[PDB]
RNA sequence: AAAAAAAAAA
RNA sequence: AAAAAAA
């Protein structure tokens, strides 16, 4: 089990999943 | 030599913990801050019971805590922190009595009690800051099960109500959700999930985190971001000579200049989640850059689009 | 020969603000309407306390409000409105006593109190409409931090509970969400974020927004939409000779690759026309065109 | 011709 | 910086 989220930070845009991008 | 907050935190930790308090270990400082936060919140055994509007279950829990024996001198705190026999004196002296309010003491007019209340507030603030930093540092290499979607991660860290009361701008959790959802007044502070917090070994000394300080990758990443932030922030670090474990800080990101790019549906049109990404269907959101202020000047680094927790473990293999 | 609804607001504003009330400035009218709404909701200093089921913190807040000195003649409300000595008399005689219900007054049969309650209701409705329009006008150049996702923007405007109670079909906020995200009755009104609200200077005189009446771009955009609506609506306005920040309305939207091809309908003087959507928020478009 | 009124009304 | 102030 693990997670691939990347929350928005420092003006970036949030990602629901790293792999799908 | 030091501000009032740092001096009072140093005095409290020293008095409570004797010489066992190591001033150059992040984990030790985090454990000491957690213990002092428990002490000043009457969450330890043998302290006053919070029963003002407590439910019968809350009443029973607090009463059981009160009846339970308080920690005995010499008890092991965390790993390398041992209580002294003179911690009870400090707990009885410098801890405001349960229900104490600043207005009442100001009406009383006793300067000593005003100073003690200000010291209590400052100690709560410092301990909460250290707790938040240790929360991020833990999140770097230990995911929190409570987080499964961007909405859940939006309120990180998840801390108690006292933490939110002391430092609203740094502490998330249920109370942060409650404050954000409700009306936002002038006193409301937005949850800055990635606001810069110097590591505990810097915060107590007051040495503001800056370029050139020798820090470990994990502690720096916790200072500037947390586990689920982008991996590009790893570019703010650079190993020193001989690899080792301690490197140096090369940049400090900036989290300003943020605006809205949504277009709600209206007059028969369809809602758009983002005007920029719309374009002609090109959903390639990897050109975004983070602004890093280096010694030479400000630069922009292209986002990697991967979690810090993932990258830290991957690159170590 | 204005309707009783607007006549009540005109008389109330006159009585409460003397000659300092200007009948041609949007900001002045919006501030006056906000003050009258606060006065008629028993939220000023020195007014009755809301203690039916208040919490301890709310109890203290209401008690402090009641004990606090009430506004005095000569106070400055906003920027160009000055309270007069007659405002106390109006507040005493025309504001229904806290907790007054229309049913009780109607049953009592007192014509004077029935008329007073009807005037109070009309004033509440007009003040809420002006408040919604001012919220839309403000949102064009300064968004709310709460609006960070489409779901959050779905509930604009974010006004107080009494505002929703007076005008359910125009006010969003938390209470609108609760009404939608919960049991719905027959007397249920659906939020219309783009309902055409004439500018206050046109609203308090009974004028209906139409084609051929001079207005400002921000005025029209607030009238027919808000900050995060698409920018194509800006095509409903046309600047006049020399600009000068004053133009004219040429149409009003209806129904108030392919995705960017969607068109809005504009009712022009000749006939309905289809205008391609721009895909950029009115706030963003105005920011870009500012310079 | 949805718009306006009267009944209701954290 | 200061002053307010619990699931």
């Amino acid at each position: 089990g693990s997670c691939f989220l990347v929350v928005a930070s420092h003006g970036l845009s949030a990602i629901a999943d790293s792999r799908i991008e | 030599e030091l501000p009032r907050n740092l001096e009072v935190f140093n005095e409290a930790c020293g008095h409570v913990f004797g010489s066992s308090f190591n001033r150059e270990d992040n984990s030790v400082i985090s454990d000491a801050a957690a213990f002092l936060f428990k002490m000043h919140t009457h969450s330890l055994d043998g302290q006053e019971a919070k029963v003002l509007r407590a439910s019968e279950k809350k009443r029973e829990r607090e009463n059981a805590k009160k009846s339970r024996k308080a920690p005995e001198a010499g008890m092991r705190v965390g790993r390398s922190l041992i209580l002294t026999s003179r911690w009870t004196e400090y707990c009885a002296t410098c801890v405001p009595a349960l229900g104490s309010k600043m207005k009442v003491i100001k009406a009383s007019g006793d300067a000593a009690m005003i100073q003690m209340m200000k010291d209590h507030n400052s100690l709560l603030r410092v301990c909460v800051r250290i707790e938040v930093w240790k929360a991020r540092y833990v999140s770097l290499v230990a995911l929190d099960e409570r987080i499964q979607t961007l909405e859940d991660a939006q309120w990180f860290p998840y801390l108690s109500g006292d933490s939110y009361r002391a430092c609203p701008g740094l502490v998330g959790g249920y109370f942060a959700k409650k404050a954000a959802a409700g009306e936002r007044g002038k006193n409301y502070k937005k949850l800055n999930q990635t606001a810069i917090i110097p590591p505990p070994r810097f915060l107590i000394i007051g040495h503001r985190l800056q370029i050139g300080d020798q820090v470990t990758l994990r502690e720096l990443l916790a200072s500037i971001a947390w586990g689920l932030c982008d991996g590009v922030l790893a570019e703010c670090w650079s190993p020193s000579q001989g690899d080792g474990s301690i490197g140096v800080v090369v940049g400090l990101p900036l989290q300003a200049t943020g605006s809205c790019f949504l277009v709600v549906a209206s007059h028969g049109l369809s809602a758009i989640a983002d005007s920029r990404i719309e374009g002609t269907g090109n959903t390639n959101l990897l050109e975004e850059c983070i602004a890093i202020q280096k010694q030479d000047g400000v630069i922009k680094c292209k986002r990697s689009g991967k979690s810090l927790y993932h990258c830290l473990k991957e690159t170590a293999g």
